[PDB]
RNA sequence: GCCGAGGUAGCUCAGUUGGUAGAGCAUGCGACUGAAAAUCGCAGUGUCGGCGGUUCGAUUCCGCUCCUCGGCACCA
RNA sequence: CGGGGGGAACCUGGGGAACUGAAACAUCUCAGUACCCAGAGGAGAGGAAAGAGAAAUCGACUCCCUGAGUAGCGGCGAGCG
RNA sequence: CCUGGUGUUGGCUCUUGGUCGCGCCUGCGUAGGAUAGGUGGGAGCCUGUGAACCCCCGCCUCCGGGUGGGGGGGAGGCGCC
RNA sequence: GGGGGCCUGACUGCGAGGCCUGCAAGCCGAGCAGGGGCGAAAGCCGGGCCUAGUGAACCGGUGGUCCCGUGUGGAAGGGCC
């Protein structure tokens, strides 16, 4: 009995899954409910309609993914920050870092992912770890100095 | 999991997970126990019979066509050109009437018992007493009477073994020597192997020959595929 | 007509009989049944969308209630 | 005919290394029995249905064999 | 838009019997017969081969003769065939 | 009618028996240092105890003792004979 | 008919021809061949001193056979002893 899982993983641990629920067993027991279907060329494609689609989804993301690695590990990010020699009044945050680049000079990535303990307020540049995808990190040289 | 044996190393030799064959046995065992002088490696086996009804207890002997001198003395009873055939091939202990005689009184220093055609009658008749609950007389159809006294004691020390089954269901025999040719040991393995199939009982079904292997007397534990 | 099956006919006949063997082990069999009888399968259903049923037979029936499974 | 089953001393039960046998109850002798039964002590007392056999040795282990009892298919 | 209700014998499918025979009577015979039924007709029936057949051979179905009453079926009995 | 199997007659869990595979422990009739389960091969065996002296402990019972470990250490013991 | 020695024909393949007989039954048999056995040998022995110790046909079994096998090499099955 090939049995599709809908909503399953022998409890609702859903789609991923097709095992045997023998007979009516199987039948109107395990999945009358609105937890699965059964085999039919017609179900196994669906298998291969999202197993392909998610592949070509991820494969995706790794792919814009790999675009801004490169421009970004590419450039250089300088910003105007104002003080003295060391930390300025109100520090760098990585966000701080997210809208500068993302519209002043050109891509904008969320704030959140990125490596940003506390505010940077040292100044000059530190090339940091901000890993847009989690497999692929984007490193970048973020340089703000005071322009006082 | 460690026992009591220095045997440790050379087990560390064995490995049983594949009951192999013959030649490769010779040589492994051959390795495997050259300890206070040569391995008196041997092989050992079971089958499928029950002796619970003697319709299947066997024994006979296939002569490893290889030297010997030694192993299950004998009695070769009989009389003048007998006892010359007989001592002379190669008898442990030889005689007529008056060895037999010696038996009564109390002198069985004979495991075996073979006896010519020409003192069978006294051997089977005065030592039927003697020798017949154990196994010890000269028996018409259990390798122990017959003309050819010197024939049989001649093979006793030239390259004798022959076989018998013990209770539950098993054969002993040497089927070969330590640090003898590898390739040789495989000839009498193989000599066994036939010799075996042969006095096979026609009460078998199924796996008869259950288990067949080569071990050593203080050494190794080989099972064996005497198939090739 | 009210009982054949629905995913196709199984509704009759048949005249059985009976005896006492022997054949290939010993001799001739034994044979005294002039009888006769039924023999058939079963019913049951699901849902059109809420409103339905089924009714049919066994196994012809199982398999195609599948069908309409499909639809 | 098949398989499970009972077969030892007058009555009736006991052991799978077998390897050494009875026991409870009656029968014989002896105390308690002032009667008795009952009690105790003792003794007597036996192939474990038949035969060989694996068996040093097995009666309970191996095979076939008697009369038996329970449930199945035989003659068509 | 159609059916239905008919129709002597004929046809197909559904269901389906004792006598009688076996000088009894239980497998068997009478038979897939009589009879109840539904249904097409003007005829229905069947109708291009998971066929037949052993020679490297035929080639839908149906019907008449023949093939044998042999091959054979069976209290291998009455018979059936 | 009663009555195993089986089909629709699906879930969760408690559980107890046989059989084969591997592993462990196991065999006390008498002579037998000694509780010898067989039949082999067979005078040699061992040193992670430097020893069978002693120590406890774990285990199996028919007095003992068989078996498996930990420890205490200064060429010995045991098999053969 | 009483005793003793050796031995198995208390044989196969077969029997010309006769007994009673409606049927099929049952009954007697010289001699032919292979092959033994008793005697030296003239021979006698294919059960017993004879008449009763009895059952066709079917179905099926078993010890040979090594005749038939439904394509063919087999085999289940099958024919004969």
């Amino acid at each position: 009995m090939k049995v599709i899982l809908l909503e399953p993983l022998e409890n609702l641990g859903d789609v991923g899954q097709v095992v045997d629920v023998k007979p009516g067993y199987a039948r109107n027991y395990l999945l009358p409910r609105g937890l699965a279907v059964l085999a039919t060329e017609s179900n196994l494609k669906a298998l291969e309609a999202r197993i392909r689609a998610q592949a070509k989804r991820l494969a995706e993301r790794k792919a814009e993914a790999e675009r801004l690695k490169k421009i970004l590990e590419n450039l250089t990010l300088t910003i105007p920050v104002r003080a003295g020699e060391t930390k300025i009044y109100g520090s760098v945050t990585a966000k701080d870092i997210a809208e500068a680049l993302s519209r002043q000079h050109g891509v904008t990535i969320d704030p959140k992912r990125l490596a940003l303990e506390k505010p940077i307020k040292e100044l000059g540049e530190y090339v940091l770890t901000y890993k847009p995808h989690p497999e692929v990190p984007i490193q970048l040289k973020v340089s703000v100095v005071a322009q006082e | 999991p460690k026992h009591g044996k220095r045997y440790r190393a050379l087990l560390e030799k064995v490995d049983p997970n594949k009951i192999y064959t013959i030649d490769e046995a010779a040589h492994l065992v051959k390795e495997l126990a050259t300890a206070k002088f040569d391995e008196t490696v041997e092989v050992h086996a079971k089958l499928g019979i029950d002796p619970r009804r003697s319709d299947q207890n066997v024994r006979g002997t296939v002569s490893l066509p290889h030297g010997l001198g030694k192993q299950v003395r004998v009695l070769a009873i009989a009389k003048g050109e007998k006892i010359k055939e007989a001592e002379e091939a190669g008898a442990d202990y030889v005689g007529g009437e008056e060895i037999i005689q010696k038996i009564l009184d109390g002198w069985m220093d004979f495991d075996a018992v073979v006896a010519t055609p020409d003192v069978m009658g006294a051997v089977g008749s005065k030592l039927g007493r003697i020798l017949g609950p154990r196994g010890l007389l000269p028996n018409p159809k259990a390798g122990t009477v017959g003309f050819n006294i010197g024939e049989i004691i001649r093979e006793i020390k030239a390259g004798r073994i022959e076989f018998r089954n013990d209770k539950t269901g098993a054969i002993h025999a040497p089927v070969g020597k330590a640090s003898f040719p590898p390739e040789k040991l495989a000839d009498n393995i193989r000599a066994f192997i036939r010799a075996l199939e042969a006095h096979k009982p026609e009460g078998a079904k199924g796996t008869f020959l259950r288990s067949v292997y080569v071990t050593t007397t203080m050494g190794p534990s080989v099972r064996i595929n005497p198939h090739s | 007509m009210k009982e054949g099956i629905h995913p196709k006919l199984v509704p009759a006949r048949i005249i059985c009989g009976c005896g006492n063997v022997i054949e290939t082990y010993s001799t001739k069999p034994e044979i005294y049944v002039e009888v006769c009888s039924k023999c058939h399968p079963f019913y049951t259903g699901q849902q059109r969308f809420v409103d339905t049923e089924g009714r049919v037979e066994r196994f012809q029936r199982r398999y195609g209630d599948s069908y309409r499974k499909g639809r």
